């Protein structure tokens, strides 16, 4: 393909952190960073620092008093919020840290940014690994995401794209993306997740969408364990399938590491190939496309993903030996460029996964 | 036909319960309470599995918005929020009325963790406080660089780096003489900077240290809880079970297990291990020790007819047996299966461990582990498959431990030859089941039996009946009977689970 | 101070750590000369532990002439705890008793109010004088409501509950009551596996209801149900529809001692809700027997037919 | 003491009680028809058949006294824990524009059911003698036959999901939030 | 109630005053009886029912009407003057040791005054409000069909 | 006075309850000269003693009687009820001054062809 590739990095977005024992750290896109440069991926890149967003641009999906409780929120005066913690969750779930309001600007801004570059034809890949919260549903903090920058991000295509294809392989419900566009036919979401008793909730094979946003959504409900092979043999037919018949004009692909194995929280057995397999196949259709960055809670791994996925953006493959950035000791036994999977039991049998296919590909009959 | 529906439909179901259900969906029906599409459904739940009455029911009654689980709708009312941003399109694309809120997903109970290991928390720790050197020395480097821009010639950075610095609460009046000291917060955080570099770089070294002993044992799940599971399923039970519940679905709807041999070099390694721990084991007298050789020896040569010097120096065939001749068979069908899978990467595992590159900057020069290198357990050379069954032997022999092997195995495979951590335990298992095959007359002339149809090599029809009836003669009239099959064109074994059907 | 390692930050090494843990193509720098601002932006132009109302946790407002507190919205009327009264306050009972409790001359105030609604009402007005002298209290039904249903239970918080809110293991597959396999009704097979193919077994769920087993892909499903309500087989009567709208729902479970029974007269046509069972009076259960039910539906395939087939 | 009610009404009040608790549903405020509707029609229709002035005086005082009653009780022992927050709301938009609060002209007929289902407790918690408890239950007993011939045309069932004109509907995050946390 | 059409109710009031007025009890076991116009009834109205549950309440109608009408011919189907005959019968009934059938001596007269008072038997009884609509209606299509063939019955 | 035709003549006096009846206003008749020799009782005050004293309970002989009659069951309340009236004159009303699935395949065959010949 031989894209053009616009890369997106603020070097503050690193100093802000979660509380103590908290899982979620900016941290990783400071260490995914150290490793890009210094593979030498500048020299294919086009290296931009996006202006942070402002509130109005906040509001354009929030509301006015979320988005002026985030931006008045302290650690010193949480005392003084008491209706407004129960009311936007912004509590013991989601706490308040002192960079709340300035790393969720940096997102927002980079991921607007991004999406205005695709717009005026400057690029064809935007890469912003600060973005990619999709949990936030413009009132409340969920999942530790308090602006859903994805939304900002795809308002901002629709200013000059017909239809948007909206891909999710984290290993969570996309929720807040889902319910943002859920009764539009503008965009449509894809979300790959493991349903059961998990966080989200949400992602029912039977959550097609409502109104004229009918049949305009689609989740694949997985299970534990789910390897490369397999993954790809779910992941490969269903999305050709949507790009045939919805034939998007962009593409937002949220580039989440919680689908790793050895994660805190995920529970599938995918390596660095088979996750960047993914990222391969979007790419290999030629239209435009912005990466985000969502989940992940082991930063050596979600690091090493994130810079051999930029890699093949690139149209490069990065060798396997790391090129010593500043946390070399960072990278266990070996110091090498890959994520070993475990040796779990996949619970996936083929006959599930073909029914679950069997029904989005019913549903997908009505996109075209 | 149209009046024997009802009774064939009560005899599909099988259930009277379920009957009765499927009476009062007909009633619903009946009362115009259901429309037909949820009268076919249900019956495709009830009868679907069945064919030809279903498509019958369905060309007799003349068959010829779908809301989500996970979303509500909230009122109107509660819809108009005062977003100062939006615009046209934005009103016009977002949606402001379904709401799913995960809460209400998820029943009101609440969600279930996925389970981890102790070595994985272990990890997460150790990559906790490496966050935590690096978050506070990371951000102490900016404050002073930003300091450093400023004396020479984005907000609450440096606010909460000189608050933490200062914890005297003091802190607060150092920062707005900061808006009015410059020199002295620099030569603090310097000094700041530099004992933290040091108390890290320690903290380095004991990290690296720890989590190299517990990285491959936080990737290995099948295999720590393997060696309970091995020995409560890979009882007499668990098989019986298993080519019971195989024998119950084929009867639902002769050649219950197969087994296809590709490699006979396999026999030989499980015959190498087997006497080894005969010749170790202080359970068996000297001339049992040589009996157990002889026994396994003449089987393996005259079921799979090998050979009968190589051996010891390195026509459909049919056999009757008891649940001792089937546990054994089994057992030594279970070696053999986890040693080919073992074997068959033999090529693609040794090429990754001796092509195994090692990187320059700083592995090779300062991070590097001899641990495995100075017990010879890292498989350098010395094949794969043949490293394996050497270390498998010496710990039949006793003169390796278990930790050390296991670590081996999990290093040079990936943590994809867990199986193997069990392999003493299976020999010696197979041993006693061949022990058991001599100190049992019963057994013994099922043997003789099978040893004089084996070497007849010549027999008509009645072989396949007078030979049953004098098996069941030497067996009781209560249990089990196993027919084992065995294909010398493609070495291929069938086993038949005849509990009865021989009376 | 003290950090996640359990040091002062400063220190390092931790003898006892050290023993439990031991045996024995350029750089970054140059990220801040090229970056390109990136303003290109469309838009960038622009005493006790519960609450004495409902008996619950939560943040409470509490008194101080008796050990009661309220929550702030469980008050009436409620208060908004940004604008805190700031000052002595007491629940309704306190203040009674405190500025009008005197109990030698009570009745003859309670005969004053009475008299005094005398002119409109007399029934009420004794009932109107008591509500001064209670605090605000949560609604429940009068427990003599809940015990005609017997299948309506109270939860911890008072809220309803009903009948409906509850590697390689083989023995799954067993029913452990007389020990046969457990036969899926889809597929008519236990898919027990085997523990050298432990990935050719499919999991087992056997309904909590009737009690019949089915496999996780026989009926499309993910996971197991462990936390919310209780799984219900695709085998069940819907108890609720929607027809084209128009809401049926099946009558509730009432205790036998009210629960009529009616066997009809007619037998062949009879019009009756879903309240049927196979063999004050608005909740009889109408017994239809299962040759009435063949009669209906034969009438209603028949009829139908001449519906269509006079078009 | 003991008060007589049909067994459809015990059944629309469980199911009150299940929306509230269990769905996390309200009322749609204002009602439809109130509970000063139902009282007016009430009295309407029944004075309207007997001619006996002291059997028609009486009709009137129970039904003024039961509006001062739910007047004087709905914000104390009629509304649901979850339920306070929508009220509090009210309050405020009362107290916005100088007017004051009157129950009985915004909740209706769900309400006034479930207030008149604790009156045997409020009888028995006063000092009232007996032929006026005898009164008040016979009173309260022809009500709630008069109600239960007229049921299907205030209690109706339709789905909050599917028509915007039921007599319950959802709460939202932020609402149940507040009204269940702080 | 029932719908009684007017030219039955003159029949009845005829045989009333051929009875009880001027008493000419007509003759022993008539051309048609009970019986033959039930039968003709359920076979001539069969064919044109397309329901099985029709046809099945239109036998279960006619057998009930037949065994009802055994069962309160001699009860309270008839006057005093005609009571003695009756007992004759009975009589030859006890002499021959022939078992009685009523529906095949009497006829067309006396089933038509059975469906004459039938609300009030079902009045002084406790069934539904559903049955006795059908039971009503049965009747009332009997009747219509019997006010049909009228001048060749009687 | 006869209490089946409310006139006057040689009546048949009863014990338990004051009524008298004819010799030929019964069913069945009597022989006048043909008296009972013992105890005789009417159609009534005979199934009172016979549902108060015999059998167990009342309202158990009619779900017995409408089982027994489940094949003419519209009319079994009616046949019920019959037993236990007195005979009377018939005064005008004052308005007027496997044997289950041999019947189910009989219906249908009926109305097929009532179908089949209404059709066509
Ligand atoms: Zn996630
Ligand atoms: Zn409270
Ligand atoms: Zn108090
Ligand atoms: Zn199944
Ligand atoms: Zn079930
Ligand atoms: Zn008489
Ligand atoms: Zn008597």
């Amino acid at each position: 393909d031989k894209r053009r590739v616009a890369y997106f990095y603020d070097a503050d977005v690193g100093n802000y952190a979660y509380g103590a024992g908290h899982p979620m750290k900016p941290h990783r896109i400071r260490m995914a960073h150290s490793l890009i440069m210094n593979y030498g991926l500048y020299k294919k890149m086009e290296i931009y620092r996006a202006k942070p967003a402002t509130k109005q641009e906040m509001c354009q999906f929030h509301t006015d008093e979320y988005i002026d409780f985030l931006s008045r929120v302290t650690p010193d005066n949480l005392e003084m919020f008491k209706r407004e913690s129960v009311k936007f969750n912004v509590g013991d779930d989601c706490p308040v840290f002192d960079g709340l309001y300035e790393y969720c600007s940096i997102s927002g801004g980079g991921s607007m940014e991004g999406a205005a570059r695709l717009n005026r034809g400057k690029c064809d890949v935007a890469v912003n690994y600060a973005g990619g919260l999709h949990h936030a549903k413009k009132s409340e903090a969920s999942g530790f995401c308090y602006l859903n920058d994805i939304v900002l991000g795809i308002i901002e295509l629709l200013r000059y794209h017909p239809r948007v294809l909206y891909i999710d392989i984290d290993v969570h419900h996309g929720d807040g993306v889902e319910e943002a566009f859920y009764t539009t036919d503008r965009v449509m979401t894809c979300s790959f997740h493991k349903y059961g008793e998990f966080f989200p909730g949400t992602g029912e094979l039977r959550d097609i969408g409502v109104g004229a946003g009918k049949n305009y959504a689609v989740n694949v409900p997985l299970r534990d364990g789910i390897d490369d092979a397999t993954y790809r043999s779910v992941f490969e037919p269903v999305i050709k399938k949507i790009m045939e018949w919805y034939q998007p004009s962009a593409v937002v692909l949220q580039c989440g590491g919680d689908s790793l194995s050895g994660d805190r929280l995920g529970c599938f057995n995918l390596s660095m190939e088979g996750h960047a397999n993914c990222v391969n196949y979007v790419k290999s259709f030629g239209i435009p496309m912005m990466v985000v960055g969502g989940g992940g809670y082991t930063m050596r791994n979600v690091a090493r993903t994130w810079c051999f996925e930029t890699g093949l953006l690139n149209n490069v493959v990065l060798d396997k030996d790391l090129p010593y950035n500043e946390y070399y000791e960072y990278y266990g036994p070996d110091y090498k460029l890959s994520v070993r999977p475990s040796n779990m039991f996949n619970v996936n049998t083929p006959e599930y996964l073909d029914k679950v296919m069997t029904n989005i590909f019913a549903n997908l009959e009505n996109t075209k | 036909e149209e009046v024997t529906f009802f009774e064939k439909a009560k005899r599909y179901i099988g259930n009277k319960h379920l009957y009765t259900e499927f009476l009062k969906i007909l009633n619903l029906y009946s009362q115009d309470i259901l429309d037909l599409d949820d009268l076919v459904e249900k019956v495709d739940f009830y009868l679907g599995s069945n064919k030809e009455l279903f498509t019958w029911f369905k060309n007799f009654v003349g068959y010829q918005e779908a809301f989500g689980p996970s979303y509500k709708r909230l009122p109107k009312s509660d819809t108009f929020m005062p977003c100062s941003g939006r615009d046209d399109m934005c009103w016009e694309v977002l949606n402001d009325e379904w709401v799913g809120h995960p809460v209400w997903a998820s029943e009101d109970s609440g969600f279930i963790a996925h389970r981890k290991n102790q070595y994985e928390e272990t990890l997460f720790k150790i990559e906790e406080e490496r966050h935590e050197y690096d978050f506070y020395i990371e951000s102490n480097l900016r404050t002073i660089q930003c300091l450093e821009t400023i004396v020479n010639k984005s907000m609450t950075i440096y606010k909460k780096v000189i608050r933490k610095v200062y914890d005297k609460e003091r802190g607060f009046e150092i920062i707005d003489a900061l808006h009015e000291t410059a020199p002295v917060v620099l030569k603090r955080l310097k000094q700041k900077d530099e004992e933290w570099r040091r108390a890290q770089r320690e903290w380095n070294k004991v990290w690296r240290e720890l989590e190299q002993k517990v990285f491959f044992k936080s990737l290995d799940h099948l295999g720590l809880t393997f060696k309970q599971a091995d020995k409560k399923l890979l009882t007499t039970k668990q098989l019986i079970s298993e080519i019971s519940s195989i024998k119950v679905d084929q009867t639902n709807k002769k050649s219950q297990l197969d087994f296809d041999f590709p490699d006979k070099n396999i026999f030989y390694d499980i015959l190498c291990l087997a006497d080894t721990f005969i010749t170790h084991t202080t359970a068996y007298s000297n001339p049992d020790k040589e009996r157990l050789k002889d026994l396994l020896k003449y089987f393996i040569s005259l079921f799979f007819s090998i050979s009968f010097e190589k051996i010891e120096e390195s026509s459909i065939f049919n056999l009757f047996a008891n649940t001792n001749i089937y546990i054994f068979f089994r057992h030594w069908t279970t070696i053999y299966e986890r040693l080919l899978e073992i074997k068959q990467m033999n090529e693609r595992v040794t090429k990754e461990i001796n092509t195994r590159s090692t990187v320059t900057f700083a592995k090779d020069l300062d991070l590097l582990s001899s641990q495995l290198s100075e017990m010879g357990l890292d498989f350098v050379g010395e094949d794969a498959y043949k490293q394996v069954l050497r270390l498998s032997r010496r710990l039949i022999n006793g003169d390796l431990e278990h930790q050390w092997f296991e670590e081996s195995l999990r290093q040079a495979y990936n943590n994809k030859a867990f199986k193997l951590y069990t392999i003493d335990k299976v020999t010696q298992s197979l041993v006693k089941h061949a022990h058991t095959l001599m100190t049992d007359a019963k057994t013994a002339e099922i043997m003789a039996l099978f040893v004089k149809d084996r070497n007849a090599s010549t027999t008509s029809a009645k072989d396949q009946i007078i030979y049953r009836l004098q098996v069941r003669s030497h067996m009781s009239n209560t249990e089990n009977m196993f027919r084992i099959e065995f294909d010398k064109r493609t070495l291929h074994v069938s086993i038949q689970y005849i509990a009865l059907d021989d009376l | 101070k003290v950090s996640v390692t359990g040091l002062p930050l400063n220190k390092g090494p931790s003898e006892k750590i050290k023993r439990e843990s031991l045996w024995n193509d350029l750089k970054t720098f140059l990220t801040e000369n090229m970056t390109e601002e990136s303003n290109i932006r469309s838009t960038i132009g622009w005493n006790e532990d519960f609450c004495s109302a409902c008996n619950q946790s939560g943040s409470f407002l509490c008194c101080d002439t008796c050990p009661k507190s309220f929550h702030f919205l469980c008050l009436d009327p409620p208060i908004d705890p940004n604008n805190l009264p700031k000052g002595d306050w007491h629940c309704n009972e306190c203040k009674f008793k405190i500025f009008i409790n005197n109990s030698m001359a009570t009745l003859k105030k309670i005969e004053s109010n009475f008299i005094k609604q005398n002119n409109n009402v007399k029934i009420f007005a004794k009932l109107l004088f008591n509500i001064d002298s209670h605090n605000p209290k949560q609604f429940q039904l009068p427990n003599y409501i809940k015990e005609t249903f017997p299948a309506v239970k109270t939860g911890s918080r008072g809220q309803y509950s009903d009948e409906n809110d509850k590697s390689y293991n083989p023995d799954t597959h067993i029913d452990s009551n007389s020990g046969k396999f457990l036969i899926c009704y889809k597929c008519n097979q236990t898919r027990l596996g085997s523990w050298s193919h432990p990935e050719n077994s499919r999991l087992i769920m056997t309904c909590d209801y009737c009690q019949t087993p089915w496999h996780l892909d026989c009926v499309p499903r993910a996971s197991f149900k462990n936390l919310g309500s209780k799984w219900k087989c695709p085998l069940h009567s819907p108890t609720k529809v929607y027809k084209k709208y128009k809401v049926w729902k099946k009558q509730r479970l009432i205790n036998k001692k009210n629960q009529l029974y009616y066997e009809p007269l007619q037998k062949i046509g009879y019009q009756n809700n879903g309240n049927i069972q196979i063999i004050n009076q608005d909740f009889k259960i109408t017994q239809i027997d299962e040759n009435s039910i063949k009669y209906d539906f034969f009438d209603k395939i028949y009829k139908s037919k001449m519906v269509q087939k006079r078009k | 003491i003991s008060l007589q009610i049909p067994i459809k009404l015990k059944s629309v009040l469980v199911d009150d009680w299940e929306y509230v608790t269990k769905d996390k549903k309200i009322c749609r405020l204002p009602a439809d028809v109130t509970v000063e509707m139902v009282l007016n029609k009430y009295e309407h229709e029944v004075s309207q058949e007997l001619e006996s002035p002291g059997s028609q005086s009486q009709l009137s005082e129970y039904c003024a006294g039961l509006k001062l009653y739910f007047d004087k009780c709905l914000g104390n022992m009629l509304l649901y824990r979850l339920e306070r927050l929508q009220y509090d709301e009210l309050l405020k938009k009362s107290s916005k524009d100088q007017k004051p609060l009157v129950p009985i002209r915004i909740y209706g007929a769900i309400h006034l059911l479930r207030l008149i289902s604790v009156l045997p407790e409020l009888i028995s918690s006063t000092t009232m003698d007996l032929q006026s408890c005898q009164l008040l239950i016979k009173q309260t007993e022809d009500f709630l036959v008069w109600l239960l011939m007229h049921v299907d045309e205030y209690f109706n069932d339709k789905d909050p999901n599917r028509s915007d004109d039921a007599l319950y509907v959802n709460t939202s995050s932020q609402y149940e939030g507040v009204a269940l946390g702080m």
